[PDB]
């Protein structure tokens, strides 16, 4: 029946909150959305489950698409917001029947969200600067353990760092954006995985085009070109005359994408170029932009510099293999990382972890104003907003209160869904926060994160979970405008 | 039904047959694109015109489509108080001044 | 609510795996199918017995799918692999029960999926390829008791010659191998002996006017998906032909006497209504190419094919006998009988045994089957449990304790006794040290496994133990199903 559409509307919070409320972490449990047809799908983040969950209650659908709007903003967050505005609405609701005029609930929320911002970007940390390693090294370990590598993974996340800091490439705007695909995957036969290495230039296993090409050139233009060099029955048969007129040009080091060619020795000899096939497409682009050139199809009459660079090419016996190391190109941009073993198929998942620690710090090394990860945030700002609450001194003292309280609900579901006792762990993170502000010698305490694989409180700056500025400021934000907005709706009766 | 309001603002003569269609018989803009603002709604985006002859557009967002219908009534609120101060030129504080001071 | 939606997935997995529990072995108690039309169905096979039958709960469907696939993977098994997965849910209940969270759970089973991966290979018994007398044996053991007791000869010696046919040395030596690409040509007529094995790729389609020098010494197969016309007022693809000079052209549509005459001119046999079915294993038996960009013709575009094509008629149909060709990768085995109705089980079964020997090649052994690997297994993770801490340690425990369940179906469907039948064979299994005791399937007594001469292949057991494992924890990780229905 219902006695106020504010019961309504917070129950159905409440219930768009529980049914993704466990999916919240990497230890989430996985959700089954069935459907009309019975194609199911199964999935364990927020975003892939509200794009598709039925919604029926016009407060359901104001929230879900409040978390999409914060998914097209920044991305991850959008289980941290929706669970944060439930928590908000369920907290508020009680406070009106507690006899609160909404409005008055409304303003200490806002001033609740500033004060929260502001201190956010005042007690945050700057480590994302070349001084710091330890803690880059120790996240890319960390998010790399439980595996058979660990006893390598050492230098795998030693390498990893200082490899995407190399190939990182600025943009027009003078700030780093590392191309993810610029790193390149690359297989190894014969030695286990403890003893890959780092190769600074991409390395493509093909046969041995010819033996004249030495391993550095001073000068290197790239004529690349898609067709084959083969006799047939500017040219009718594309095998002398493109070549050597852009060899008049300046083509020294032209990497062929077409066929071999049985005249092509003495060519290779004379200028130093390779013809490889079957490369990747990916690999080709890039490495096309790594080397500052476009692809071209046919020679047809620009050639003046436009043509890439490939200064140094090692032609010797890498992984008892003739791969061609090109590197050194105009753009720093071509790199590939060798994966030892006997195969990629047991080690394929070897290869997504290596994928997801590049992703992790090249995450990381952009937006240079980070927070400490596992919810030593929330207890900071419960903290912080406990005596933000009595120093303000107004009628807004409970709306600040049980906002500060309502923020300890994502350390409180990271914990239960870590199989660890829910209130215990928060109680310690609340507990080492406090000596944050209490002891004004105890300063660095302030990133007590939440060490998922044992489910104990740790030192979480060392440990490296990291979370963008950005990510959490337009979270809060977010989830107290719909917070705002759903407690700003009254006017049924049901 | 938005047909003369889209030929008021663009200046668009109407066109009905084949025989007299030609380019100056519609009306131009400057730009006219289609965005998506957070992929669950495309909204075509004709920005600027060579003639908006008395006509503005807002894309009224919010978290719903009845909010929205508020924000509407808002701006539409606004419009015709100022449309009170053309007509009628004679001001008074508000704040419920006004009517307890016409109480007493 | 929360974990009641948990346990009414494993109640739903129970209740489907135990409807075809007792249709595994040599004695497999049989099942009734009565559709709401009167009708009644005999039937053994309990993967027919799941496709026939309908469910709504999701979870069942889901492991519907799975048995599918693993049926269309690797082969038989599929009845186990149902069995166990039931069982482990079952078994797991009691501990989701117990409020713990099924992370830890899902991290035991992981963990012991881990150590069974090991020890089955640890008591693997080796075995050797192509050595015609034990590989004969494993044909009497295992790829009988099908409906080829009394014709074991011809599927034997029709997997021996083919084994060697479909062979791909792509990264290593022979490991890649499929069952589609050879040449299976099951036409009726004749006696049943008539079958054959040729190495290269038969067409059922032949020209209408076979008048002509079909076979060339070395033919140059080239793909075409375009139709010749009469004349380019296209013939240009004639002298596009000529100028790389092929002996064979395939295209999917007829070719007119006056372009049959033109291809002639072109000093190339035309053959038409191809079937892409067919022209995939031509081509890969031929190692053709299709190209039609003026600009990038080269001479790489004509490849040799064939080595030494002929045209027969048997049967009054045009064949057509591409033998010795390049490639030994795609091959014929050819299929004659009088009657069908049971030739097709037999290549299915054909191909079980084709899966056995890739499987030997990528790894020579053999698992005591009969409930000895089963008990095996068992006693490894019981003992290595000893050491093991933890919460963790009781479903580690439990995996294995449910894994007894496929002796335990054998023995309960052929009279014997549950109950002392496990008693005696886990008990005399703890003590011998390296015996592997396995249950007969017929009588139901126990017996030493070597003796009675029953193994699988080690890939098939360790695939299904690995799907069985990963459908548990797939059914434990769903935290809620409400999506709507
Ligand atoms: N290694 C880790 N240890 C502890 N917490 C983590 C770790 N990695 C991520 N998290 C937590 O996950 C939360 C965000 O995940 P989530 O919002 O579910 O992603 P998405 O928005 O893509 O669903 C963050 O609050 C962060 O604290
Ligand atoms: N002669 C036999 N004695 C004992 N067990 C047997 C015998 N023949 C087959 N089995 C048992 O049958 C099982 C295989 O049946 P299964 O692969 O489930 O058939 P399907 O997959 O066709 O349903 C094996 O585990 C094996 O132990």
């Amino acid at each position: 029946t219902g006695e106020t559409i504010r019961s309504q509307n917070v129950m159905a919070a409440a219930s768009i909150a529980n049914i993704v409320k466990s999916s919240l972490g990497p230890v989430g449990l996985d959700k089954m959305l069935v459907d009309d047809i019975g194609d199911v799908t199964i999935t364990n983040d927020g975003a892939t489950i509200l794009k598709l969950l039925e919604v029926e209650h016009p407060a359901a659908k104001v929230l879900c698409e409040l978390a999409d709007l914060q998914d097209k903003e920044v991305g991850d967050g959008t289980t941290s917001v929706v669970i944060i505005a439930a928590e908000l609405l369920k907290n508020a609701d009680e406070l009106v029947k507690q006899k609160i005029h909404p409005t008055s609930v409304i303003s200490g929320y806002r001033l609740a969200c500033k004060e929260a911002v502001r201190y956010i970007n005042e007690n945050l940390i700057v480590n994302t600067d070349e001084l710091g390693r330890d803690c880059l090294i120790n996240a890319a370990k960390t998010s790399m353990s439980s595996k058979i590598i660990g006893i390598n993974g050492d230098f795998f996340a030693n390498m990893v760092v200082d490899a995407v800091l190399a190939i990182k490439y600025t943009d027009i705007r003078g700030q780093p954006r590392y191309p993810v695909n610029s790193v390149n995957i690359l297989k190894a036969h014969g030695r286990s995985q403890m003893e890959s290495m780092l190769i600074s230039g991409y390395a493509l296993n093909c046969v041995v085009g010819s033996q004249g090409m030495p391993k550095r050139i001073v000068n290197a233009k790239i004529a690349c070109l898609d067709f084959s060099l083969q006799k047939t029955k500017r040219e009718s048969d594309i095998t002398k005359e493109r070549i050597q007129k852009i060899l008049a040009t300046g083509a020294n080091v032209i990497l062929t994408t077409g066929g071999i060619d049985d005249m092509c020795l003495k060519y290779f000899v004379e200028a130093g170029a390779m013809a490889v096939r079957r490369v990747l497409k990916r690999d080709l682009k890039r490495i096309a932009k790594a080397s500052g050139a476009t692809i071209l199809s046919t020679l047809a009459n620009f050639e003046a510099a436009m043509l890439g660079q490939a200064e140094e090419v090692v032609q010797e016996r890498i992984c008892d293999d003739e791969l061609i190391l090109i590197k050194n190109t105009k753009a720093r941009t071509s790199a590939s990382i060798i994966l030892r073993g006997a195969n990629d198929f047991m080690c394929d998942e070897m290869e997504r972890s290596l994928h997801d620690a590049l992703c992790v710090v090249k995450r990381v090394l952009e937006s240079k104003s980070v927070v400490p990860g596992g919810g030593a945030v929330e207890a900071a700002l419960s903290i912080y907003l406990e005596n933000y609450a009595t120093s303000m001194g107004s009628r807004e003292q409970l709306a600040i209160a049980e906002f500060a309280r309502s923020l300890l609900v994502i350390p409180n579901t990271l914990a239960v869904n870590a199989a660890q006792d829910s209130t215990d762990l928060v109680a310690k993170l609340r507990a080492f926060h406090n000596e944050a502000q209490v002891n004004p010698e105890r300063k660095n305490l302030k990133w007590i994160g939440l060490d998922l694989s044992n489910g104990k409180p740790r030192d979480n700056k060392q440990a490296g979970v990291f979370e963008p500025t950005i990510v959490k400021v337009k979270s809060l934000k977010f989830a107290t405008e719909a917070a705002i907005t759903i407690l700003r709706i009254d006017d049924l009766i049901k | 039904e938005d047909i003369e309001f889209i030929c008021k603002t663009i200046g668009t003569k109407p066109v009905a047959h084949i025989d007299q269609f030609t380019a100056d018989m519609l009306g131009s803009a400057e730009l006219a694109e289609e965005v998506n603002l957070n992929g669950s709604g495309k909204l075509l985006k004709i920005t600027g015109c060579a003639s908006p002859g008395k006509t503005v557009t807002i894309v009224v967002r919010g978290s719903n489509k009845l909010v929205i219908e508020e924000a509407e009534r808002s701006i539409h609120d606004a419009l015709c108080v100022i449309r009170c101060l053309v007509k009628k030129r004679a001001l008074i504080a508000g704040g419920g001044a006004p009517e307890i001071e016409l109480a007493l | 609510s929360g974990r009641k939606v948990q346990s009414g997935n494993i109640n739903a997995a129970k209740t489907i795996a135990d409807i075809i529990r007792t249709c595994l072995g040599p004695k497999s108690m049989m099942k009734m199918l009565l559709d709401p039309m009167g009708g009644i169905v005999m039937t053994n096979d309990g993967n027919a017995i799941l496709r026939e039958i309908q469910v709504q709960h999701p979870a069942a469907k889901s492991m519907i799918e799975i048995s599918r696939t693993q049926d269309e993977e690797v082969g038989d098994g599929t009845t186990s692999v149902i069995i166990l997965a039931g069982e482990m849910l079952s078994v797991a209940e009691h501990f989701l029960e117990q409020q713990m969270h099924p992370t830890v759970v899902i991290s035991a089973y992981r963990k012991a999926l881990d150590d069974m991966i090991s020890t089955l290979k640890k008591i693997s018994i080796p075995v050797d390829i192509s050595d015609s007398d034990m590989m004969l044996n494993i044909i009497n053991s295992s790829i009988t008791t099908k409906a080829i007791s009394r014709w074991s000869s011809l599927a034997c010696n029709i997997a021996l010659d083919a084994v060697k046919m479909v062979q791909f040395e792509e990264n290593g030596r022979k490991e890649i191998d499929i069952k589609k690409y050879a040449r299976v040509e099951k036409i009726p007529g004749g006696i049943i002996e008539d079958s054959c094995v040729l190495r290269g790729v038969m067409i059922n389609k032949d020209v209408t006017h076979p008048r002509m020098r079909r076979y060339i010494k070395n033919p140059r197969i080239v793909l075409l998906d375009s139709s010749l016309e009469y004349k380019k007022g296209i013939q240009q693809l004639c002298e596009d032909i000529i100028q790389l000079k092929p002996d064979v052209v395939i295209t999917e549509k007829g070719i007119s006497d006056l372009a049959q005459h033109y291809l002639m001119r072109a000093n190339i046999t035309a053959i038409r209504r191809v079937r892409k079915t067919d022209n995939n294993r031509i081509a890969r038996a031929c190692g053709a190419r299709i190209v039609s960009r003026p600009e990038e013709l080269r001479e790489d575009d004509v490849g040799t094919g064939a080595g030494l094509l002929e045209i027969k008629k048997i049967g009054d149909e045009y064949f057509t006998f591409i033998t010795d060709c390049k490639d030994p990768k795609a091959c014929t085995i050819l299929l004659r009988g009088a009657s069908k109705e049971i030739l097709s089980e037999v290549e299915r079964n054909l191909q079980d045994a084709m899966q056995v020997c890739r499987n030997v090649l990528l790894d020579p052994q053999l698992v005591p089957g009969g409930g000895a690997s089963e008990m095996a297994v068992a006693h490894a993770l019981t003992e290595k449990s000893k050491a093991m801490t933890g919460v963790e340690q009781w479903p580690y425990r439990a995996v294995a304790q449910a894994l007894e369940v496929i002796p335990r179906t054998l023995i309960q469907n052929c009279g014997a006794s549950t109950i002392r039948l496990l008693t005696s064979l886990r008990a005399k299994h703890t003590q011998e040290n390296c015996e592997t005791w396995g249950v007969n399937g017929e009588t139901g007594t126990l017996v030493d496994m070597k003796e009675l001469g029953i193994w699988e292949p080690l890939a098939v057991k360790l695939q299904t133990y690995k799907t069985a494992v990963e459908t548990a924890v797939l059914l434990l990780r769903i935290d809620d199903i409400v999506s709507g229905h």
